């Protein structure tokens, strides 16, 4: 078969056009005025990597947990077009503050049967995912997991249940009503919008065994959201992302080195050394590790009949903490920078295994009920 | 005011 590559990955692409530069200045100004932040500062929250100390944290406070999807984290902003004050416009924007204008998308207002009324000053936190259906059909979906503002009112200072509560009633409910009767008009939407499937902090097992294997998109871990804390812009020490070791991948520069024998010539059919290199300076690479390859994989690699050396590969750590080939990355000019590699490995060193996480669940459950007393 | 709450 073909060599595993980035083309195997179902990659969600934002179904919109980049907003013009003059337009984003207005939006950033408009958003900052609404939230009370700095205009060029991303108002979204960022999670911290799940560490060992976070087992105790889950025992002390009420938590929700959801599936962390393979997709794009972006904020959805319902507003009016910066150039056309009478035109309802929806924007998606990521942590790099890149605004995408999405057309033909529409969020109904409750009890308005005219269909002319629309929401403004509404800001959601969610994930853009690509659901795969049989027959090679694709469906873009936006999974809402938090609400920063709804109809001019800032909910950041409220708790999670209230934030998600206002979204469900004011936005999700009318859209559901609308979709039931306007199915034709719904199918033109660039994407569908829904509240994310959530569980109580101790319902981890249910996620692993029932929810995650039934999703129509990919998964790369869990998100733990505290229900006792306000929404925090930037790094939130109470928002935890967990991820198995096998999903903490690194891009390396692969380089093959063949044993130069003293007698005769080189046997190229024999397994060489697989050197993994880290990118530092300009075109300056440094040795970092050897990729472990067994005989069966080496034959498989040769059977690909593609160049192996001098290209970017994504690798993962196995149970023996050996770096293993995952796929080629043709979409990368260079391997990860040493600073990036260090960060990933730190998340692994302070990591918690899936077994330890599960075996700590019942204690987390009983403490949750001792608080409900 | 509305509130979100799953189980279990």
């Amino acid at each position: 078969s073909m060599a595993p590559s980035e083309k195997d990955i179902e990659e969600v692409s934002v179904p919109g056009v980049l907003a013009p530069r003059d337009d984003v200045r207005v939006l950033k100004t408009r958003i900052a005025k609404l939230l009370g932040t700095s205009p060029d500062t991303f108002p979204g929250s960022q999670p911290v990597s799940f560490s060992k100390k976070h087992l105790q944290a889950l025992k002390e406070k009420n938590y929700f947990v959801c599936e962390k999807s393979d997709g794009i984290r972006c904020l959805l902003y319902m507003t009016e077009h910066p150039r056309y004050e009478n035109r309802p416009s929806v924007y998606l924007f990521d942590r790099k503050m890149n605004f995408y204008h999405v057309e033909k998308i529409f969020y109904p207002v409750e009890n308005d049967k005219s269909g002319k009324k629309y929401h403004v000053d509404t800001l959601l936190d969610g994930e853009l995912v690509l659901d795969i259906y049989p027959g090679g059909k694709k469906q873009l979906r936006y999974l809402v997991f938090d609400c920063l503002a709804c109809d001019g009112i800032v909910y950041m200072s409220r708790l999670l249940d209230k934030r998600l509560g206002i979204f469900a009633k004011s936005i999700q409910k009318p859209l559901d009503e609308y979709t039931k009767t306007h199915m034709r008009e719904t199918a033109i939407f660039p994407f569908l919008t829904s509240l994310k499937k959530m569980e109580l902090g101790h319902g981890i097992l249910k996620l692993f065994n029932e929810v995650i294997p039934r999703l129509r998109h990919g998964n790369d871990g869990l998100i733990f959201t505290c229900t006792e804390t306000p929404y925090v812009s930037g790094t939130d020490q109470s928002l935890l992302k967990w991820k198995p070791k096998e999903m903490n991948t690194i891009d390396f520069m692969l380089k093959l080195e063949f044993a130069q024998p003293e007698e005769g010539d080189i046997d190229y059919s024999a397994m060489p050394e697989f050197q993994l290199g880290v990118w530092e300076g300009r075109n300056m690479y440094s040795f970092f590790a050897f990729m472990y390859v067994d005989e069966k994989e080496w034959e498989k690699l040769k059977s690909f009949n593609v160049p192996l050396s001098e290209r970017i590969v994504e690798c993962y750590l196995d149970d023996e903490n050996r770096w293993r080939f995952l796929r080629f990355r043709d979409d990368k000019r260079d391997a990860n920078h040493i600073s990036t590699v260090k960060s990933v490995l730190q998340s692994i060193e302070d990591g918690v295994s899936k077994e330890d996480l599960l075996k700590e669940m019942p204690i987390i459950r009983e403490a949750y009920y001792n608080r409900k007393k | 005011s509305p509130s979100y709450s799953p189980t279990s």
